[PDB]
């Protein structure tokens, strides 16, 4: 009875967080500029400074 | 873990980009200005003493 | 579980600490303000512009 019980609010978890992804994922392609942006500002706050 | 680490990143990246946007004209006319102050004060301080 | 758990934590602090430079209102609160006081001598050099020209 336990397990059925774990096993049902799992499932039911599993469901909501599915639909959370999709709605992220239609946001990220351009993530391949990070570090270089980061780096970036530094070094304009590094000159000014 | 993957959708907690997105909204993160996502934040980062809002972050940078409105301190790039003010960083970049002040870096360009630095130069200029730190070489004609310079002189300026040194032409200023010669007439103290 | 908790080894999942514990290892998101980790790797939170860990984005964050890498960023704080140019992320956290600390840091960038000391940029601000030595911003402010170059500000103010421009204005204050620009304001006695004709006696700095005689002298």
């Amino acid at each position: 009875q336990l397990l059925i019980k774990q096993i049902r609010d799992m499932r039911s978890e599993h469901v909501a967080l599915q639909n959370q992804q999709k709605l992220a994922e239609k946001v990220d392609r351009k993530i391949s500029d990070k570090d270089e942006n980061i780096q970036k500002t530094r070094c304009m706050w590094n000159t000014i400074m | 873990r993957d959708l907690t680490l997105l909204q993160r990143e996502e934040r980062l990246r809002d972050l940078i980009e409105k301190q790039d946007e003010v960083l970049t004209p002040v870096v360009t006319s630095k130069d200029p200005f730190k070489d004609n102050y310079t002189t300026f004060a040194t032409a200023l301080d010669s007439t103290r003493h | 579980a908790e080894i999942n758990q514990k290892s998101l934590e980790l790797e939170l602090l860990r984005l964050e600490k890498e960023t704080a430079d140019i992320t956290h209102p600390l840091y960038l609160g000391q940029k601000h303000q030595a911003l402010q006081a170059m500000n103010s001598h421009l204005e204050a050099v620009l304001r006695e512009k004709r006696s700095l020209r005689q002298r």
